[PDB]
């Protein structure tokens, strides 16, 4: 009744979709084999005659070997194999490669196999895509597939969790041109749109996990827990719920404003566990701190549009009510004039469950905030020098130029780009 | 399922091979007659990458030999894991060519082409998804060079799309080992520019140096070269075999690491190379396997990458570490030597990580650089080039063999062009 | 160590399956690779 | 199989046989645009002596008149069956004379 | 977790060095093999100061050991500890500097100074913080002199921040052993006073008298004088490495002794050093230690303080002690001898107490004086040095090294300048 289908495209996506469906195996007590020893997994898992509970999901990759993992691993019982969608050849950091000849029939076969999955489903609160932009199979293909979904299914709720560069830290080199390529593509299509940053994540995993060497598992750890707080209205009962449709009401003021900023909290080890309160105060002044956020993008710099704030556990509405009073009441947070409220507080029942082999603690209490706030226009602000930078020699663009592209695309999408800009500098003004 | 064709020319190109697929199926536990022998199911589940399996449990090598004369691949048969290939991927003349391109470009090497052509569509057809051909020769001699050029002509003339990777040993600096060698290498590069994707360059006298300075050997004989060659030739392809937390093909590697089509020349280096002494005075983590690999000694390369800048550098790792971890140690490489790397690239790294590290070693790291520190190589082979020109001394084999001499000045021409290109781009200024 | 004026495997009663796959367990591998991420900070 | 520099710039128009006409930047190295309009060889081009129009021939009698900016073709002129060769744009002037076979 | 890089030069500065990185061994409970087997946890706690791990339990001494000649660390290898250093950290020419300061730095030197500074910078990035350098060498000869001034100038510009510690052996007052030690320790001296920002002077005929008259030794070699030179170098650190009641880094050492930059050279003497006859006889107290430290005759320098005026002088005591009562006992020593204390400083004492004693020893402290006696050393040394220049002994084999004369009155100057300033703080007055 409340089906979200799932689509996780390219390596990240695929990593972070292992994180997020064993977090939501544990929450729901589902076994990895696929069945369980009500009807509260209805929103992530379709069961069967038999009782074996299949997730509603889609792995899209053009590349064999991350799919294979996990066709190989432990939840190799669990999913269904032909969701399982494996390319031949990878995209090879090309967006071009990965939206114009290989992604066609790959994309092809997803839409399918999503027409089959909504089929299953009596409700659709919306989609859920996880792609990396920064990458041809995540950028380009993830953009193909919203634009068909956008084209098709039309009014369905799709929230991106995208993850772009880190401002100074990268792997790639061509990860510019092809992340301004997907910005300039997802603008349009995707309702609400998550940014993460590995660095940001990272700094996240440093300070408060005490990790001196985060690595992908952890950040995807992260990132499911807070995809499973964003979710946990749906899935369990409590006062105040928040739906997929009021994200986009109680968060998005103007249809091209829909990039928002997360930040859990509490991030604490075990052995630092139960040595501070953890109140709802703090722990609300904790997801509003600027380190807390998963984007390398300072909101000092900006001003807050709207907070969707996400309490799991032993929260009360008196407590949310005076840590958001607290919190207007403070200074270093700034909104801006034209939303004197700017805060959509939703509580659930349901503590966050901690994952056996994380470095997670298991704490009563936790706060998902997303917000959208004008700050966020600061690293388009660094993706658009970092492109030109490049794009004045037109340095590996013969490599997009090859797979059937034009540099008036190029120009596009930096265009488009400096539109946001203009626009989020405009939003922001009074 | 992306397979890979290997190709071996020349004495030089047949040995490294040879050595190549030893540590490979070393890699893959898969003994000399064939049968696996690993336990373990990571080896065999990318073998089809390298391998094809026989009638029997039998592995063989997706390996093609081409050569002129047979003394060097009847060595072949008679090496370690000279049984592992099909009989029938010997391709073989009768009169050798004499270090000469000329002989092995056009007059020996046009017959035997058919079936180096007819064995290569042979195997390629086989593949489900191929990634491409891996060619492995030595610049500066007849046979290998030569006919290795002509048979990539030949392959990017039947299959553009697909990848084109190349090991080539070029010509070292001081101690030269035929007098040809500057003719053969000009007129090699100048079919590489043109033909080759993706090219290594490697040096006698490079390898030398590292396994003298950082190894510590005493009497390295060219099993030692062809090891350190085959190691590296290993690690740029073990994330098409092996599980990555962050994996990258050999098109990815190609796209992160060329900004223009002309500049696909590459010096590559192996970490951790470390003296047998010093095996326990070493420990093994990510800034020290970065220091190794970011010194201009563990290079394999003959120019070093001090006088040039860095347009890009790939670095695959292998073995369990973390991402950050990587990802800092090179942004921290960056900032330290922002002067050694191009200014109007924000990000001069491609950085990799396999699961998988190599047999013996908890980590290992492959580097790739593609800088314009090659230029002073092609600068030294055309300050030889130019000077035997001059006076045309040993033209008149070249000439007997039907080649025009405006064909060499042609060779003369594109590498001296590629040097101004590599120039250019290390002299560019951001707007 | 002072002196004191019976295998720890023989006490507790672990398995020979125990000890081979000691390290082999999963959640060992999840503590290993945060004593690892937790470079010189993991005696803390 | 044809060049000529942009009026006062340091644009170059090439036209090639493989029936494209590609103008570049010389002291960049890079191609600024191409030009994909013909069928056939390319055997000459021409600039407005301003430099607003090219006329760009074709080994099949077509000769066709891209804008600069525009980056468009705004005449595709045919000739007899024989090829073009080279062409001229009139001094200030709304005319083009062509060769021909 | 504040590092330190030590480097020894020549064979004197190896020797010693050797010997104090056993000293420091024995104190961290290392067996020469590497493995911990002190069996104490402070030991372990700091040990990253001097040590790194290797891939086992193994812990190596972050030591640079420096020579032009291979015979010295042939030695240092075969010596009791010597199998602890990482081979690759011994950097050794093949012509050794014929006691040429010219050689060691000019000619020689500039040769393996590269290798020298990879070898130092790879030790230093390895580092998480670095304190500083420390540099055990001796003036007034060759390879020591030269190879270490030049490094050390390398190091300054390469780390102006990081702290510089020197160990120099000046040459001994009356029995000399090398003819052109008056030249070596000329040169040496001008590049230290710009250079070093902490420089402890030592001498042979000083450590002979010491082991004569306090220790009573009958046939000293040179492992005594290293050994109690191995202590001073042990105890000045020895606050970084364990846990101190009132602790205190070299840089604050050197914040509390140097009042003006170029007055930053220092004697130093170690407590308590008793012969075997009387160690059951003599009281171990703080007063005992205070009444030591302050002779004249446990000075290590060979300069005696009652000439001079004490301008700053640090003591760290090691012991579980009153902090009351070493404040008392240096403040009664103060007022006791005013009249060798400098009266525009109110306090010339800056004391240092640490929680763990060295091995074997209830109690221990050292000293470092910062007096204007040591202007009679340098004196002395300028009064050979111009006896040397007037005539121009033993010119021509520096002058054929290519550096000019004028560096030598360059030096000189500089040497006699410092000389003036000692005197001039000696005989200033308050007001
Ligand atoms: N946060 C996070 N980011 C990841 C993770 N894995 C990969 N990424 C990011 O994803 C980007 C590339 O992802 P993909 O495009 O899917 O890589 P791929 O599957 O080989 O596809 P292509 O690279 O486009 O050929 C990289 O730039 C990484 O920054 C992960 O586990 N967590
Ligand atoms: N690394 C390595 N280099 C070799 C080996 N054998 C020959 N070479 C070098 O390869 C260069 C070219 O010789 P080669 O191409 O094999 O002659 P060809 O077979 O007639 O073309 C020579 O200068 C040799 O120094 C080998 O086994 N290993
Ligand atoms: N304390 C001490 N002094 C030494 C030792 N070896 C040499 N010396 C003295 O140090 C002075 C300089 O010698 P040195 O610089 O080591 O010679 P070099 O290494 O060839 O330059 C000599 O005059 C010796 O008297 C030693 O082991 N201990």
């Amino acid at each position: 009744m409340r089906e979200v289908i799932s689509i996780h495209i390219g390596q990240a996506g695929i990593q972070v979709g292992n994180a997020c469906w064993e977090l939501y195996c544990l929450e729901h007590g589902i076994q990895p084999d696929g069945q369980m020893p009500d009807d509260a997994f209805n929103t992530f898992f379709s069961e069967t005659g038999a009782g074996k509970h299949v997730p509603r999901c889609i792995f899209l990759d053009l590349e064999p070997t991350v799919v294979d993992e996990v066709r190989t691993g432990t939840y190799r019982q669990l999913f269904h194999p032909e969701q399982l969608i494996s390319g031949k050849e990878d995209a090879a950091n090309n967006f071009a490669r990965g939206h114009y000849t290989i992604g066609k029939e790959i994309v092809d076969l997803a839409l399918d196999r999503i027409r089959k999955l909504a089929d299953n489903c009596t409700g659709l609160q919306g989609f859920l895509v996880f792609n990396a932009v920064g990458g041809g199979t995540g950028s380009g293909l993830g953009s193909l597939l919203l634009e068909r979904l956008s084209v098709d299914y039309g009014k369905k709720s799709k929230l991106g969790f995208t993850v772009y560069p880190s401002p100074q830290v990268s792997t790639a080199v061509v990860e510019p041109y092809n992340s301004v390529l997907s910005t300039h593509s997802l603008l349009e299509h995707t309702d609400v749109a998550v940014m993460l940053d590995n660095e940001a994540i990272y700094d996240i995993c440093r300070r408060s996990l005490d990790i001196e060497r985060p690595t992908y598992t952890n950040l995807n750890r992260l990132i499911a827990q807070v995809i499973s707080s964003l979710t946990a209205s749906l899935r369990f009962d409590g006062a105040l719920n928040v739906d997929i449709t009021e994200f986009q009401t109680n968060l998005v003021p103007y249809p091209r404003i829909h990039f928002m900023l997360s930040s859990y909290a509490p991030i604490i080890s075990a052995e630092k566990a139960y040595h501070e309160q953890l109140s709802v105060a703090e722990i609300t002044n904790a997801a509003f701190e600027p380190a807390s956020m998963m984007v390398k993008c300072d909101p000092r710099h900006g001003k807050y549009m709207a907070c969707c704030l996400m309490y799991r556990g032993d929260v009360v509405p008196k407590d949310v009510n005076a840590s958001v009073a607290t919190i207007k009441t403070k200074r270093t947070i700034q909104f801006v004039d034209w939303c004197p409220t700017g805060f959509k507080c939703g509580i659930n029942y349901q503590p966050p469950t901690v994952v056996p082999g994380g470095d997670l603690a298991k704490v009563q209490r936790a706060v998902c905030m997303i917000s959208n706030s004008t700050a966020i226009g600061e690293i388009f602000s660094r993706l658009d020098h970092k492109f030109d930078l490049m794009y004045a020699k037109r340095a590996f663009v013969h490599w997009y130029v090859g797979e059937g592209m034009e540099e008036g695309e190029f120009s596009e999408a930096r265009e488009d780009l400096a539109a946001l800009e203009k626009d989020f500098e405009e939003v922001g003004a009074e | 399922m992306r397979e890979i064709v290997h190709i071996q020319g020349g004495q030089c190109g047949n040995q490294i091979g040879a050595k190549f697929w030893e540590v490979v199926s070393d890699e893959h536990g898969i003994d000399p007659t064939g049968t696996y022998h690993g336990d373990s199911d990571l080896q065999l589940e990318r073998i089809n990458v390298y391998f094809n399996e026989a009638t029997g449990g039998r592995y063989v090598p997706r390996a093609i030999l081409m050569d002129l004369e047979p003394g060097t691949m009847d060595s072949v048969r008679s090496g370690p894991y000279g049984q592992i290939f099909r009989p029938d991927n010997f391709v073989f003349g009768q009169t050798g060519a004499g270090n000469n391109w000329a002989k092995g470009h056009y007059t020996e090497g046009a017959e035997l082409i058919d079936s180096v052509l007819d064995v290569v569509r042979k195997e390629a057809e086989s593949c489900d998804c191929l990634q491409g051909f891996q060619v492995c020769h030595s610049l500066g001699g007849g046979t290998g060079s030569g006919m290795g050029t002509l048979l990539i002509s030949k392959i990017r003339e039947e299959y553009p799309d697909r990848m084109m990777l190349t090991f080539s040993v070029v010509p070292s600096p001081k101690v030269s080992d035929t007098v040809v060698e500057p003719y053969n290498a000009t007129l090699s590069v100048h079919q590489l520019v043109e033909n080759a994707d993706e090219c290594m360059v490697l040096d006698n006298e490079a390898l030398y140096d590292i396994c003298f300075r950082t190894l510590k050997l005493t009497t390295p004989t060219f099993g030692d070269l062809n090891h350190l060659i085959s190691a590296v030739m290993s690690g740029i392809t073990c994330c098409l075999r092996f599980p990555g937390q962050l994996n990258a093909d050999l098109r990815k590697l190609a796209v992160n690491l060329i900004p223009f089509p002309r500049l696909h020349f590459f010096m590559v280096g192996f970490t951790p190379l470390t003296s047998r002494g010093s095996q326990q005075y070493r420990a093994l983590t990510v800034p020290e396997l970065t220091q190794q690999m970011w010194d201009a000694k563990n290079m394999m390369c003959a120019a070093d990458p001090r006088h040039g800048r860095y347009l890009t550098a790939s670095a695959l790792f292998r073995g369990r570490m973390s991402t950050k971890e990587v990802d800092e140690q090179m942004l921290n490489v960056q900032n330290k030597n922002s002067s050694y790397f191009v200014e109007w690239i924000p990000n001069n790294v491609k950085s990799s990580v396999c699961d998988i590290p190599p047999k013996g070693l908890k980590m290992s790291a492959t580097f790739i650089g593609n800088s314009t520190a090659i230029q002073e190589m092609f600068k030294r082979v055309s300050e030889q080039f130019t000077a035997m020109f001059r006076r045309k001394a040993f033209l008149h084999w070249y000439t007997g063999e039907g080649m025009d001499e405006m064909e060499f000045t042609e060779a003369e021409s594109n590498m001296n062009d590629l040097v101004s290109e590599y120039q250019q781009y290390q002299d560019a200024s951001a707007e | 160590q002072p002196q004191q004026p019976v295998p720890l495997a023989q006490s507790l009663g672990l398995t020979q399956d125990e000890v081979a796959g000691a390290l082999s367990h999963p959640m060992v591998h999840e503590l290993a690779r945060s004593l690892y991420g937790k470079a010189s900070g993991a005696t803390s | 199989n044809d060049l000529a520099w942009q009026p006062f710039s340091s644009s170059l128009a090439t036209a090639s046989s493989d029936k494209t006409v590609s103008v570049w930047d010389a002291r960049a190295g890079l191609c600024t645009q191409t030009y994909y309009g013909h069928q056939n060889s390319c055997n000459g081009v021409s600039f407005n002596i301003l430099g607003t129009q090219l006329a760009s021939t074709d080994a099949d009698g077509v000769v066709k008149l891209w804008d600069t900016r525009m980056t468009a073709e705004v005449a595709t002129i045919n000739t007899g069956k024989h090829p073009a060769n080279k062409s001229c744009f009139d001094r200030s002037g709304q005319v083009l004379a062509v060769a021909c076979d």
